[PDB]
């Protein structure tokens, strides 16, 4: 487990919150995100 | 007129404290589906002070 997504619709038309543990770091963003249809990180 | 300053005139529900809804998507006031296209009872949600 390496992150979380939050929002209302999760389809860019209204804002969404992304939280990620980037190995050592932690990153937080609020954006008009369009996610991929099956979210995961390739490692 | 300076039209660059805008305010929301239409929303489905009232904001809670510091809720910051920026969405520009076309609103529906009517019982008939507006399908994301402008018209009577199918309003653009913002307005300009000019
Ligand atoms: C992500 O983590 C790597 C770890 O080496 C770091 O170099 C990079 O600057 C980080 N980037 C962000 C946006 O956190
Ligand atoms: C928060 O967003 C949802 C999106 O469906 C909406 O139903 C709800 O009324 C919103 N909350 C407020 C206080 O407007």
């Amino acid at each position: 487990i390496r992150g979380w997504i939050f929002g209302t619709t999760l389809d860019s038309k209204t804002q969404s919150l992304l939280i990620v543990n980037n190995a050592t770091n932690v990153v937080i963003k609020v954006c008009e995100f369009q996610f991929c249809n099956d979210p995961f990180l390739g490692v | 007129g300076n039209y660059n300053y805008l305010y929301r005139l239409f929303r489905k529900s009232n904001l809670k404290p510091f809720e910051r809804d920026i969405s520009t998507e076309i609103y529906q006031a009517g019982s008939t589906p507006c399908n994301g296209v402008k018209g009577f009872n199918c309003y653009f949600p913002l307005q300009s002070y000019g």
